[PDB]
C-alpha cells in the first residue's frame, strides 16, 4: 500500500480529491488554511500510486505526497484486473 | 503631411530636428527611429574623419615616399604588405590609445553617450575655434566637416575599388587599351548556369 | 459573421442581396510594424543570424581556402 | 493585422507566465499542425493540403531545374549506360571529390518515358512547376482566408468528392496520360531508339505524322520497329486507357451511397479519413516498390541498378511510414471522438483480437528466428545436414511454386514470374510476415486500448498523446496510443530494414549470378543470398560486413559523402539511444545546476530552461533512431550499389 | 615468435631529473621537421596532385568541369606551398598543431586568443541583452535594434567583464540566487 501523506501546506483546493481515480483523498475540516478544509487519505489501501493527486496540487511543492512502496504491493495498488488475491 | 526635404516621396524622419546636417533630413530606411542619434552622429563623424585622412594618405602615399627602407607601392593597396611590422604595431597602439582615452573607457554603443554632456563627435581637438564664432557660423563649419566627410568616404571607397578593377595605381586612370574592366573571376549562381 | 468563416478572413459576408459592385481586396491586411515584428522573432532572427554566420564562413573559406596562414 | 496574427502563437506564449518556458516552445512546435476542432477546421485542413501540394510542386520544379542545368541528361540520352548525375557540387572547403553526384531518383528514365529530349523542355517544366506552386499557394491562401467552410465534404458532400475523384481526377488523368503516351511519348521513343532524330513534340499532333503516315495498328512500322525499350510504354498506354474506361464506367455503375462517418465528429472524421488514406497510400507505395523491379516500365531502368535499388528502398520506407501513420490517425480519431460507437464490435473483442494477434506474433517470431538460430547453431557445431537449407531439411515454399490456371488467352503472369524459390526465401518471407505482424500488433493494440484498458480505465480522458498515467499500478508508462505508434515505428523500422536487406541481397545475388559469363550455366546454389542468408552469421558476414567495404573504403572517392553520411547516421542513432534510454528528471536536475551557474553570472534567461518532456524526449529519440538507421542503410546501399554497379 | 617492440627506459638512479632547456622548442625536436623537406609530405603532395590530374583528365579540355578541377589543382598547389612552413612529423608527413604555447607555424596561442575573444564577445552580447531585456517577451521577440546594439557593443568584453568582476556587478551573491539548499543546509 503506497503511503500517501498530507502536509500543512495544503490549502483546501479539493483538486487532489477530484484527481484520484480510486477515492483515496478526502476533505476534512481543519483550522490551518483559509479554506478551513484539508485533504486526508483515509483509504490509502485503494491508492494505485498514479500520482494524479500530485499533478493537481497547486502549492510550491506537493502538499500531498505519494510514497511508492514496491515491497508492499497489493492487488489494489497493482491495479490487478484478472487476478484476485482476496 | 510632413515629408522629408531630401526625399519628397518619404515621410520626414524624426530625431533629425536639431542637428548639423538634419535640415536635409535624409533617412529613408530610418535608423534614426531605431538607434540613438548621438551614436549615429559620432559614427558618421568618425567615418568621415577616418576617410578624409585615408583619402589624403591614399593620394599622397605614392608621393611622400615611405619609412627609410620600405617601398611605398604606387598602388596604395599593397602598402599594407610593404609596411613594417613595427610600423603596424605603432599604428595600432596609437589608434588604440587615441580612441580609448577619448571616451575615458566608455567606448561602446551602450555606454558612450550615457554620462551626460558627451557632444557627438567632440573629442576636444580644437573645439575652442567653435567656442567662439556665432552659432550659425559654427554650425556651418560643422556642416562643412560633415559634407567633406561623406564625400571622402565615398571617394575612398571609389579609390579602393578603382585600384581593384584596374589592378594598378589610382592616378593612371583607364590605362591604354582599356576596353572595359576584366570580367569578374570566381564562381557564382549565374556562373554555373543558374 | 453568421456564416462560419475562419479567423483573419478577407472574405465578405456571403449573405448579400443582388449582385454588388463592391471592392473586396483579397490580399492579406498585413502591417509594416507587424512584418518587422514578425521578422524580429527569435526563430526568424536567430536563423537569419545563423545563415549570415554560415555564409560569412563560406565566403572566408572560398577566398581563403584552407588554413594557409596558420 | 494578419502579420500581427502570424506571430500570434508567440504572442500568446509570452502573454502568460505559465507559457514562458522552453517546454512552451516545444509544445508550439508539436501542436503546429494539430488543427483544433473549430468551425474552420475543414478550411484549415484543405488549405494545408493545397500548401503541401505547392511545396511538392516547388520540389518538382527544382528537380527539373537540376535536370536542365546541373545534369548530364543529354549525355545520358546519347548513352544510357553512363552514370546519371543531376547535382553539381561547388568547390568549397574540400568537397570537390564528389562534384558529380550520381542521382538515383530515376528522373532521367522518367523524363525519357515522357518524351523529353531537350534541356529546354526541362527548363519549361521547371518554370511551369514554379507557376503551379504559386497557383497552389494562392489557392491555399484563398481557401484558408476566403472560401467555403468545407465542413460538408466528408459527411454531406462525400458522394460528390468521391465521384469527382473517381471520374475527373483519376480517370481523366489516366486518360490524359494515355493520350500523352500515345502521342508524344511513344513516337519520341521510337525516333530515339531508331536514331532518326526527334522533331518538336507538337509536330506529332499534326494528323500528317505517323498518326496517318501508316494506319496499321500493330507492331509494324518504318524499317523495323522491334525496340523492346518501347513496348513497356505501349503497355502503359493501353493500361491507362483501360483504367480510365473502367473507372469512368464503374463510377456511374457504383452505389457510393454509404458514408460511414455520420456517427463521427468533424475532427474525428478528418482523422479517420487521413488514417484510411495513409493506409491506402502506404500499401500503394509498397506495391509500387515491388512492381518497379517486378515489371519494367521505364526506359533503361533495370540497367541502372542504383536507381532500381533506390526506388525500391525509398518506396518501401514510405509505405511502412504511411502504414504506421494510418493506425496512428485511426487511434487519434477513435480517442478524440465523443461517441465512437462504430467500433463497438472491436472495442468489445479488445482482448480476444489482441491476444490472438499476440499468439500469432509469438508463434511467428519463435518459429522464424528459431529457424535462423538453429541454422546458426548447426553450422557452428559443424552439422550442415541438420540445418534448414536445400542440401538439408528443406523448407520449400510450395505455395509459392504454383500459379497454373486455364489460359483463356493469357500469358506471362500465369506462373511464379519465372523465379524459383528456396529455403532462404521461405525463412526470410516468414521473418517479414512476423515483423509485419508485430508492427500491426503494436498499432492495433494502441487503437484498441485507446479509450480504456484493464490497467487504466479512463484513457479516453487522457486524449491521444500523454506520457503516462503515473508510476502506479506497478507503472503505467507508455500506455498512450501515441506511445504505441512510437513503438510501432521502431518495429516498422525493423520490418522494413529486414525487407530491404532481403531485397538488396537477392538483387546483388541475381546480379552476380547473371554475371556467370554465358557458358557458366550451373549456378548450383551459388546465389550468395540463397547459400548464406540462412544464418544470422551468414547475414552478418556475407551481407553487412561484406558490402560495407564499399562504404568504408570510399574516402578519397566520390562516395566519400556516402561514407561520411554513414558515420553521421551512426552518430545520430547513438544519440537516439541517449534520448530513448534516459529520462526527463535527470536532465531537469542537470539543467537546474546549469541554470544556477547562469544565475551566478547575472545571465538569468526568462524563458525558463526546461528539458524535453517525456513524450518530447521519446519523439526526439525515435526521430534520431529512424534517421540514423535509415541513413546508415541509405549510405550503405548507395555506396555498395554505385561502386559495384 | 616475438613480442611487441620493447622500449628502453632510463635507469635514472642519479637522483636528478634533467630537463634540457634547448629542447623546449619545436625546431629542436627530433621527431618533427618542417614540411618543406619532409619526404613523406612531399610524396603526399605528389600523390594528391596526381589524383587531381587523373580526375581532371576525365573531362575534355576547355569544359566547365575541366576548369573546376583546374581551380582545385591550383588551390592544392597554393595550399601545399603554404603548408611547406608547417611542422609534420618524420614518418607521417601530416602537418601538426603545436599546443605547447610557443608562437610557431601551426601553433595554438593565436587561434586560442582569436576564438576566446570572439566567444567572449558572443557571451557578453547575450548577457548584456538579457540584462537590458529582463523580460521573456523580449527574449522570444528579439528587440533587433537593442540586440544589435549589444552585439556590436560587446567588442569591449575582455575589459568590461573584468571591471564588472572586480567591482561586483558581474557575479551574484550566493545568498541572492536560487541555490540548491533542499537538504536544509
Ligand atoms: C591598441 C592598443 C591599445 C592601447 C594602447 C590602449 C590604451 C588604453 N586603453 Mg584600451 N582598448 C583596446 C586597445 C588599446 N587600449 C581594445 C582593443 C579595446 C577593446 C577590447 C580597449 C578597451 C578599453 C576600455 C574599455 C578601456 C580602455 C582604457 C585604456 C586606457 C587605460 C590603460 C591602462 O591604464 O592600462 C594600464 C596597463 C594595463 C597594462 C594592463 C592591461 C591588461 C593587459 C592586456 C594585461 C589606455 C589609454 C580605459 C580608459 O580607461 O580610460 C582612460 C578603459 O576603461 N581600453
Ligand atoms: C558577411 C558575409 C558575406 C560576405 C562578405 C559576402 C560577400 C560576397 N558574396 Mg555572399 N552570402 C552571404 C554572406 C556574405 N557574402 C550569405 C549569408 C549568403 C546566404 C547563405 C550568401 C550568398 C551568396 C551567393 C549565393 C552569392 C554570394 C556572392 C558574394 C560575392 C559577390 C557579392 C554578392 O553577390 O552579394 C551576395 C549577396 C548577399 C549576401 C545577399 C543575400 C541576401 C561577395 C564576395 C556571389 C558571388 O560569388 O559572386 C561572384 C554569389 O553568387 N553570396
Ligand atoms: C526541391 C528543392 C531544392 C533543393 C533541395 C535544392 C538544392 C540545391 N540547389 Mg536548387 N533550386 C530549386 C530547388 C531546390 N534546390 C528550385 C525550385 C530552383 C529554381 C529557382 C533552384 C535553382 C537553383 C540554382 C540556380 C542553383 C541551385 C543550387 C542548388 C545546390 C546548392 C544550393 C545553394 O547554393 O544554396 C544557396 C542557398 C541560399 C543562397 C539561400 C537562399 C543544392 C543541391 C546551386 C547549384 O547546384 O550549384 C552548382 C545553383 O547554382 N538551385
Ligand atoms: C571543434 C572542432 C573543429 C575545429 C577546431 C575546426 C577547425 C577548422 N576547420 Mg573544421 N570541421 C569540423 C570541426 C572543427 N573544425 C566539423 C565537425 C566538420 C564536419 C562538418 C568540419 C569540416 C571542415 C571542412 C570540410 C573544412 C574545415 C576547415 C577547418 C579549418 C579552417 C577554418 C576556417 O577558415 O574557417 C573560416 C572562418 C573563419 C576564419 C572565421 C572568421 C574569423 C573570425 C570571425 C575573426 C574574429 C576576430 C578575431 C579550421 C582549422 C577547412 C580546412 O581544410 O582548413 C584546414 C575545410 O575545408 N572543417
Ligand atoms: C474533377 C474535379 C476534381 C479534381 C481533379 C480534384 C483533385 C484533387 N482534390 Mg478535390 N474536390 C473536388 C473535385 C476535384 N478534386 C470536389 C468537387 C470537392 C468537394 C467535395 C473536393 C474536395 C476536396 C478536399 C476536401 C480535398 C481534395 C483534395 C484533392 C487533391 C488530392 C486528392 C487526394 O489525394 O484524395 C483526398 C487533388 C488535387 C485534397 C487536397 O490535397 O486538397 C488540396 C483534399 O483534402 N478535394
Ligand atoms: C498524410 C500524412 C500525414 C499528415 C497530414 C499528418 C498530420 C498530422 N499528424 Mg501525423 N503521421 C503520419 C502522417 C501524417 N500526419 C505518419 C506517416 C506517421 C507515422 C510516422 C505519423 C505519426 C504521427 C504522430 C505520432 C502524431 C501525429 C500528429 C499529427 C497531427 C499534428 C502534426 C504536427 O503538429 O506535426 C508538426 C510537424 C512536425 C513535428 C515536423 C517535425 C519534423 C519531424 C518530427 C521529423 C522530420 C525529420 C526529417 C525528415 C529529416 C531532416 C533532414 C535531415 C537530412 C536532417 C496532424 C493532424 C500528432 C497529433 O497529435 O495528431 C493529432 C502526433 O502526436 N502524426
Ligand atoms: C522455433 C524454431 C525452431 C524449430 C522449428 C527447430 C526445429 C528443429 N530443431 Mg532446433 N533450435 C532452435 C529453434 C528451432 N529448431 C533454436 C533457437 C536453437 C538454439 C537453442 C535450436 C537448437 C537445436 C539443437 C541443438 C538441435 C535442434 C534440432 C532440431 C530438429 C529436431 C528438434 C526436435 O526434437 O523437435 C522436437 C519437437 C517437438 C517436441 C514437437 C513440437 C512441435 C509440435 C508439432 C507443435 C504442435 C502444435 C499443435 C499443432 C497445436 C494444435 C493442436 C490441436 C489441433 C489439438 C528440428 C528440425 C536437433 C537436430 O539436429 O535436428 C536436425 C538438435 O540436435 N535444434
Ligand atoms: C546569453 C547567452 C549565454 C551565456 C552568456 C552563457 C554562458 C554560460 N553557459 Mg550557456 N547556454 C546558452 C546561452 C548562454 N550561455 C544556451 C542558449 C544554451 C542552450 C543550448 C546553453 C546551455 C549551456 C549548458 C548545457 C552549459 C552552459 C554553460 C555555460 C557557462 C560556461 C560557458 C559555456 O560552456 O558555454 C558553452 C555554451 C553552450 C554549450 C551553448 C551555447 C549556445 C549559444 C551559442 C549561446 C546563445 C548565445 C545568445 C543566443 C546570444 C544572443 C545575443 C542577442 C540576443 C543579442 C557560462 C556561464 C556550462 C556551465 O554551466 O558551466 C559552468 C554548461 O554546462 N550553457
Ligand atoms: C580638425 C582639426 C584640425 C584638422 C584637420 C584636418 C586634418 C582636416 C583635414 C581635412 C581633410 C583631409 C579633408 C579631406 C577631404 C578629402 C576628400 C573630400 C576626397 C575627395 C575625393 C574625391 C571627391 C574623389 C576622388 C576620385 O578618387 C575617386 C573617387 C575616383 C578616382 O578615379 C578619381 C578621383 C581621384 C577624382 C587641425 C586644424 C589640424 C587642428 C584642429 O585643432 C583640429
Ligand atoms: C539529452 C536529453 C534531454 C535534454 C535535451 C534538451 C535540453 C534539448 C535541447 C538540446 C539543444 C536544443 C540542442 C540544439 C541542437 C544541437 C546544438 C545540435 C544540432 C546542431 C549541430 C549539428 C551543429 C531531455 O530533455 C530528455 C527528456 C526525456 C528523455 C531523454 C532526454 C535526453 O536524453
Ligand atoms: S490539491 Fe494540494 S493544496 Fe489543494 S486540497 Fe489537495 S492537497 Fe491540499
Ligand atoms: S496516487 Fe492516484 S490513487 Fe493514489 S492517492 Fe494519488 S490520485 Fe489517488
Ligand atoms: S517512468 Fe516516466 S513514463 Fe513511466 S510512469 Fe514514471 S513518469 Fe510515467
Amino acid at each position: 500500500a503506497h503511503a500517501v501523506k498530507i502536509y500543512d501546506t495544503c490549502i483546501g483546493c479539493t483538486l487532489c480529491v477530484r484527481a484520484c481515480p480510486t477515492d483515496v483523498i478526502e476533505m476534512v475540516p481543519a483550522t490551518v488554511n483559509a479554506a478551513k478544509q484539508v485533504a486526508s487519505t483515509p483509504r490509502v489501501e485503494d491508492c494505485v500510486g498514479c500520482k494524479r493527486c500530485e499533478t493537481a496540487c497547486p502549492t510550491d511543492f506537493l502538499s500531498i505526497r505519494v510514497y511508492l512502496q514496491e515491497n508492499e504491493e497489493t492487488q489494489y495498488s497493482l491495479g490487478l484486473d484478472l487476478a484476485d488475491w482476496s | 503631411k510632413e515629408t522629408s526635404a531630401s526625399v519628397p516621396f518619404l515621410p520626414k524622419p524624426k530625431n533629425l530636428a536639431g542637428w548639423v546636417g538634419g535640415e536635409t533630413e535624409f533617412d529613408p530606411i530610418g535608423f534614426s527611429n531605431w538607434f540613438d542619434m548621438k551614436w549615429l552622429r559620432e559614427a558618421e563623424l568618425k567615418h568621415g574623419r577616418v576617410c578624409m585622412m585615408a583619402t589624403v594618405g591614399f593620394v599622397l602615399q605614392p608621393y611622400i615616399g615611405a619609412y627609410p627602407g620600405v617601398e611605398m607601392p604606387a598602388d596604395s593597396l599593397q602598402a599594407v604588405y610593404a609596411a613594417p611590422s613595427e610600423a603596424w604595431f605603432a599604428f595600432i597602439f596609437a589608434a588604440g590609445y587615441i580612441e580609448s582615452s577619448s571616451y575615458n573607457g566608455k567606448i561602446t554603443q551602450l555606454n558612450m553617450f550615457e554620462d551626460s554632456d558627451r557632444v557627438p563627435g567632440n573629442l576636444g581637438w580644437g573645439s575652442t575655434r567653435l567656442e567662439g564664432m556665432s552659432k550659425e557660423e559654427s554650425e556651418l563649419m560643422q556642416l562643412k566637416e560633415l559634407k567633406n566627410g561623406r564625400l571622402a568616404m565615398l571617394a575612398f571607397s571609389g579609390m579602393v575599388h578603382h585600384n581593384i578593377v584596374v589592378k594598378g595605381a589610382l592616378f593612371p586612370l583607364v590605362p591604354d587599351g582599356w576596353t572595359g574592366p576584366e570580367p569578374w573571376a570566381v564562381g557564382s549562381i549565374m556562373n554555373n548556369m543558374g | 459573421r453568421k456564416i462560419p468563416a475562419g479567423p483573419y478572413s478577407v472574405s465578405v459576408e456571403p449573405l448579400r442581396d443582388g449582385a454588388t459592385n463592391e471592392v473586396s481586396i483579397v490580399t492579406p491586411p498585413i502591417s509594416s510594424e507587424g512584418v518587422q515584428e514578425y521578422l524580429s522573432l527569435a526563430p526568424v532572427f536567430f536563423m537569419a543570424l545563423a545563415i549570415f554566420t554560415s555564409g560569412f564562413a563560406i565566403e572566408v573559406l572560398r577566398f581563403f581556402p584552407d588554413t594557409r596562414y596558420w | 493585422d494578419f502579420s500581427k496574427a502570424a506571430f500570434g502563437s508567440a504572442t500568446g506564449l509570452v502573454a502568460k507566465a505559465a507559457s514562458q518556458t522552453t517546454t512552451a516552445i516545444w509544445n508550439l512546435h508539436a501542436d503546429a499542425h494539430d488543427f483544433s476542432n473549430s468551425s474552420y477546421l475543414s478550411k484549415q485542413v484543405f488549405a494545408a493540403n493545397l500548401a503541401h501540394i505547392g511545396v511538392v510542386f516547388i520540389w518538382l520544379s527544382g528537380m527539373h531545374f537540376h535536370g536542365a542545368y546541373f545534369s548530364n541528361y543529354l549525355d545520358w540520352l546519347q548513352d544510357p549506360s553512363i552514370a546519371p548525375t543531376a547535382q553539381q557540387v561547388s568547390n568549397i572547403a574540400n568537397q570537390s571529390v564528389l562534384n558529380p553526384i550520381r542521382v538515383t531518383s530515376g528522373f532521367f528514365n522518367l523524363w525519357l518515358a515522357e518524351g523529353i529530349t531537350s534541356t529546354y523542355q526541362l527548363k519549361v517544366i521547371a518554370a511551369f512547376g514554379l507557376i503551379a506552386s504559386a497557383l497552389c499557394f494562392l489557392g491555399s491562401y484563398f481557401h484558408m482566408h476566403s472560401s467555403t467552410s468545407f465542413t460538408r465534404v466528408l459527411n454531406t458532400k462525400l458522394t460528390s468528392l468521391s465521384t469527382h475523384h473517381l471520374v475527373g481526377l483519376l480517370g481523366l488523368g489516366s486518360l490524359a496520360w494515355a493520350g500523352h503516351l500515345i502521342h508524344i511519348s511513344l513516337p519520341v521513343n521510337i525516333l530515339l531508339n531508331a536514331g532518326v532524330a526527334v522533331p518538336s513534340p507538337h509536330s506529332l499532333l499534326s494528323s500528317k505524322a505517323v498518326a496517318t503516315i501508316v494506319e496499321q495498328l500493330s507492331f509494324s512500322a518504318l524499317t523495323s520497329s522491334d525496340g523492346y525499350v518501347w513496348q513497356p510504354l505501349v503497355y502503359s498506354a493501353m493500361h491507362h486507357f483501360a483504367l480510365a474506361l473502367v473507372l469512368i464506367v464503374g463510377s456511374i455503375f457504383l452505389s457510393t451511397a454509404s458514408n460511414p462517418l455520420m456517427s463521427f465528429t468533424v475532427g474525428s472524421s478528418w482523422h479517420l479519413v487521413l488514417g484510411v488514406q495513409l493506409f491506402v497510400t502506404g500499401t500503394a507505395s509498397v506495391l509500387y516498390a515491388q512492381m518497379s523491379n517486378a515489371y519494367p516500365v521505364y526506359p533503361y531502368l533495370l540497367t541502372d541498378h542504383p536507381t532500381v535499388v533506390s526506388l525500391f528502398v525509398h518506396h518501401m520506407w514510405i509505405g511502412g511510414f504511411f502504414l504506421v501513420g494510418a493506425f496512428a490517425h485511426l487511434s487519434i480519431g477513435l480517442v478524440r471522438d465523443t461517441l465512437p460507437q462504430s467500433f463497438s464490435v472491436v472495442l468489445t473483442q479488445r482482448d480476444i483480437i489482441l491476444g490472438h494477434l499476440t499468439w500469432v506474433v509469438a508463434f511467428l517470431g519463435v518459429h522464424s528466428f528459431g529457424l535462423y538460430v538453429h541454422n546458426d547453431t548447426m553450422q557452428a557445431l559443424g552439422r550442415p545436414d541438420d540445418m534448414f537449407s536445400d542440401n538439408a531439411i528443406s523448407l520449400l515454399p510450395v505455395f509459392a511454386r504454383w500459379s497454373t490456371l486455364t489460359l483463356n488467352s493469357t500469358g506471362s503472369a500465369v506462373s511464379v514470374l519465372g523465379v524459383e524459390l528456396s529455403t532462404a526465401d521461405f525463412m526470410v518471407t516468414h521473418i517479414h510476415a512476423f515483423t509485419i505482424h508485430t508492427t500491426v500488433l503494436i498499432l492495433v493494440k494502441g487503437f484498441l486500448y485507446a479509450r480504456s484498458s484493464r490497467l487504466v480505465n479512463d484513457k479516453y480522458k487522457l486524449d491521444f498523446r500523454y506520457p503516462c498515467d503515473g508510476p502506479g499500478r506497478g507503472g503505467t508508462c507508455q500506455i498512450s496510443p501515441w506511445d504505441h505508434v512510437f513503438l510501432g515505428l521502431f518495429w516498422m523500422y525493423n520490418s522494413i530494414s529486414v525487407v530491404i536487406f532481403h531485397f538488396f541481397w537477392e538483387y546483388q545475388s541475381n546480379l552476380a549470378s547473371i554475371k556467370a559469363s554465358a557458358g557458366g550455366s550451373i549456378r548450383a546454389l551459388a546465389s550468395d543470398f540463397e547459400l548464406n542468408s540462412i544464418n544470422t552469421n551468414g547475414w552478418l558476414r556475407n551481407f553487412l560486413w561484406s558490402g560495407a567495404a564499399q562504404v568504408i573504403q570510399s574516402y578519397g572517392s566520390p562516395l566519400a559523402a556516402y561514407g561520411l553520411t554513414f558515420l553521421a547516421s551512426h552518430f545520430v542513432w547513438a544519440l537516439s539511444l541517449m534520448f530513448l534510454f534516459s529520462g526527463r528528471g535527470y536532465w531537469q536536475e542537470l539543467i537546474e545546476s546549469v541554470l544556477w551557474a547562469h544565475h551566478k553570472l547575472y545571465v538569468v534567461p526568462h524563458i525558463q530552461p526546461r528539458a524535453l518532456s517525456i513524450t518530447s524526449g521519446r519523439a526526439v529519440g525515435l526521430t534520431h533512431y529512424l534517421l540514423g538507421g535509415i541513413g546508415t542503410t541509405w549510405s550503405f546501399f548507395l555506396a555498395r550499389i554505385v561502386a559495384t554497379a | 615468435i616475438d613480442t611487441a617492440p620493447v622500449t628502453k627506459m632510463k635507469n635514472l638512479k642519479t637522483g636528478t631529473v634533467e630537463v634540457d632547456q634547448t629542447k623546449l622548442s619545436v625546431k629542436s625536436w627530433g621527431h618533427m621537421e618542417p614540411c618543406g623537406q619532409n619526404k613523406k609530405f612531399q610524396k603526399r603532395i605528389k600523390d594528391e596532385a596526381f589524383k587531381l590530374k587523373k580526375r581532371q583528365d576525365k573531362y575534355a579540355k576547355g569544359s566547365a568541369a575541366y576548369a573546376g578541377v583546374q581551380e582545385v589543382i591550383d588551390q592544392a598547389k597554393d595550399t601545399a606551398k603554404a603548408y611547406e612552413g608547417r611542422w609534420c612529423g618524420k614518418k607521417d608527413g601530416l602537418p601538426r598543431v603545436i599546443a605547447t604555447g610557443e608562437v610557431t607555424r601551426g601553433g595554438i596561442v593565436t587561434p586560442a586568443l582569436m576564438f576566446l575573444y570572439t566567444t567572449g564577445w558572443i557571451g557578453y552580447a547575450g548577457r548584456s541583452y538579457l540584462l537590458r531585456t529582463k523580460d521573456a517577451a523580449k527574449e522570444i521577440k528579439i528587440d533587433v535594434p537593442l540586440a544589435l546594439t549589444c552585439m556590436t557593443s560587446a567588442f569591449a568584453w575582455p575589459v568590461y567583464s573584468w571591471q564588472d568582476i572586480t567591482n561586483g556587478r558581474f557575479v551574484a551573491k550566493d545568498t541572492e540566487i536560487r541555490v540548491q539548499r533542499m537538504h536544509m543546509a
